[PDB]
C-alpha cells in the first residue's frame, strides 16, 4: 500500500542533535573571528613602555624588573639617610 | 620604641586605614573581576 509522508520531511533534526548549539556559538564566533588576538598588554609609556615591553611581556619573566624595583625604593631611603644624618 | 612610639599614631593610623578600605575596593570591583573574567572565558571555550 501507498508509503508514508515522514521520509520527505525535515524540520526539526535542527535542534535535534547537539552540534546545532555548537553550530549556532561558532558562526557567530567564526565568521567574526581575527586571524590573531589584539595584544598581550603594550601600554605603560614614557620611556617605561619599553620597560614594561623588555620585563613584563610575555616574553620573559626574570629577575632584572625585581632588581631595578629594588633599587627604586633603595634610592630613595639611601639619599634620606644622608637627609637624618 | 621610637617605631612602635612616635606621637604621630593616629596620623599614621588614619593614612594606613584609608588604604585598607581603598585595596578593599580596588580588588573587589576591578581586579578580582578580570581573573573572572579568565575563568569565564575559559568555560566558554570549554564549550566550543
Amino acid at each position: 500500500v501507498s508509503t508514508l509522508i515522514p521520509p520527505k520531511v525535515v524540520s526539526s533534526k535542527n535542534i535535534g542533535s547537539a552540534p546545532n548549539a555548537k553550530r549556532i556559538a561558532n558562526v557567530v564566533h567564526f565568521y567574526k573571528s581575527l586571524p590573531q588576538g589584539p595584544a598581550p598588554a603594550i601600554k605603560a609609556n614614557t620611556r617605561l613602555a619599553r620597560y614594561k615591553a623588555k620585563y613584563f611581556d610575555g616574553d620573559n619573566a626574570s629577575g632584572k624588573p625585581l632588581w631595578h624595583f629594588a633599587l627604586g625604593i633603595i634610592a630613595f631611603g639611601y639619599s634620606m639617610e644622608y637627609y637624618f644624618h | 620604641m621610637p617605631q612602635l612610639v612616635p606621637f604621630y599614631f593616629m596620623n599614621q593610623l588614619t593614612y594606613g586605614f584609608l588604604l585598607m578600605i581603598t585595596l578593599l575596593i580596588l580588588f573587589s570591583q576591578f581586579f578580582l573581576p578580570m581573573i573572572l573574567r579568565l575563568y569565564v572565558s575559559r568555560l566558554f571555550i570549554s564549550k566550543l
